[PDB]
């Protein structure tokens, strides 16, 4: 069972956003997809559900006038439109098959979440710079290297190493907010210093709001 | 609105110790006619969505390790982790599906207590590619330390800097329960070219005196 | 009593 959501967005105050939720690995028309939002430092907030086969909906009293959940059975996709976006609406929005408890089976699946940022500031893609391994970045037979992902908006960027084949030793730091209003983050990995000559280290940087997909080889 | 109130808000325990999280519902979620409690427990690690551990108050979902167990009935519910492992660092939420709207608790953040580990400190000059843009970023990395409290100071040509740096600290590591921290000094290229010595000085409990890592431009 | 429409996915059985 799998739920796959659309990428993060930024929208002006007063505008609308429409988050998508593609489901698969199960019978779409048999269950209700919920929408739940996780705001900064606040508890999860149930917004509504939609019966995927039938199309009936129920909305939280909070999000009655401003939310519209919909589905398309042919593409196995649910949607959540939130209009008249306000400052407080910046949050991560999840679709989820909440506690499907049937006689046959019991499962609970969440989409990966979609960060919506309500702001008048413009979308900007990051610049990716190498943090090259050097004599100033070695300790105990290991070398640290990384990528600096500077000056993007809105959050988030994600970073993988070697297309997901390198995960041990990886630290991808929470973003920092510069006085410019733009974000920056670093991703570092510690590797054996003995094999810098034979191994290749590539950071794969994604910033879906700006359609940025960058691969940066990090060399000595 | 059924209000779900968890306690404690956070709890730190050593590896292998027992962890107890309490959740109280503002009204009963027990239906006497079927004797079921409409309560669930979720685990959320950073970057991940909530993950269902327990439903019907005490039924562990398939694949959930046996050390997680729910108990209680009516309004007073308990999630127990019998022997905490390093990967269990997360926020745990209770959840009711008794009445609309569905609601969740405020979360209990579970942290690991561990032995002191001093940071491994590294420094990265700016790349030539960035300098082409008129800005220089110097990155100081403090890797795999514990406890989280650490102090970084930037020095340029031996002078203590103020106002031109930003820090970020990671979540607690799922494997060794350490933290890591990156600090970035930002200068114009002109200012960067004006000075020779760039240094980051680190204070931490595992160090008897500050460690300075430096390079010459 | 529970509201079975709070989460249609739950079969109270």
């Amino acid at each position: 069972v799998q739920l796959v959501q659309s990428g993060a967005e930024v929208k002006k105050p007063g505008a609308s956003v429409k988050v998508s939720c593609k489901a698969s690995g199960y019978t779409f028309t048999s269950y209700a997809i919920h929408w739940v939002r996780q705001a900064p430092g606040q508890r999860l907030e149930w917004m509504g559900w939609i019966k995927a086969g039938n199309g009936n909906t129920r909305y939280s009293q909070k999000f009655q006038d401003r939310v519209t959940i919909t589905r398309d059975t042919s593409t196995t996709t649910a949607y959540m439109e939130l209009s008249s976006l306000r400052s407080e609406d910046t949050a991560v929005y999840y679709c989820a098959l909440l506690t499907v408890l049937t006689p046959d089976d019991a499962f609970d699946i969440w989409g990966q979440g979609t960060m919506v940022t309500v702001s008048s500031a413009s979308t900007k893609g990051p610049s990716v710079f190498p943090l090259a391994p050097s004599s100033k970045s070695t300790s105990g037979g290991t070398a640290a290297l990384g990528c600096l992902v500077k000056d993007y908006f809105p959050e988030p960027v994600t970073v993988s190493w070697n297309s997901g084949a390198l995960t041990s030793g990886v630290h991808t730091f929470p973003a920092v907010l510069q006085s410019s209003g733009l974000y920056s983050l670093s991703s570092v990995v510690t590797v054996p210093s003995s094999s810098l000559g034979t191994q290749t280290y590539i950071c794969n940087v994604n910033h879906k709001p700006s359609n940025t997909k960058v691969d940066k080889k990090v060399e000595p | 609105d059924i209000v779900m109130t968890q306690s404690p808000d956070s709890l730190a325990v050593s590896l292998g110790e027992r962890a107890t999280i309490n959740c109280k519902s503002s009204q009963s979620v027990l239906y006497s006619s079927n004797n079921k409690n409409y309560l669930a427990w979720y685990q959320q690690k950073p970057g991940q969505p909530p993950n269902l551990l327990i439903y019907w108050a005490s039924t562990r979902q398939s694949g959930v390790p046996d050390r997680f167990s729910g108990s209680g009935s009516g309004t007073d519910f308990t999630l127990t982790i019998s022997s905490l492992q390093a990967e269990d660092v997360a926020v745990y939420y209770c959840h009711q599906y008794y009445s609309s709207p569905l609601t969740f608790g405020g979360g209990t953040k579970v942290e690991i207590k561990r032995t002191v580990a001093a940071p491994s400190v590294f420094i990265f000059p700016p790349s030539d590619e960035q300098l082409k843009s008129g800005t220089a970023s110097v990155v100081c990395l403090l890797n795999n330390f514990y406890p989280r409290e650490a102090k970084v100071q930037w020095k340029v040509d031996n002078a203590l800097q103020s106002g031109n740096s930003q820090e970020s600290v990671t979540e607690q590591d799922s494997k060794d329960s350490t933290y890591s921290l990156s600090s970035t000094l930002t200068l114009s290229k002109a200012d960067y070219e004006k000075h020779k010595v760039y240094a980051c000085e680190v204070t931490h409990q595992g160090l008897s005196s500050p460690v300075t890592k430096s390079f010459n431009r | 009593n529970p509201d079975p429409n709070a989460n249609p996915n739950v079969d109270p059985n």
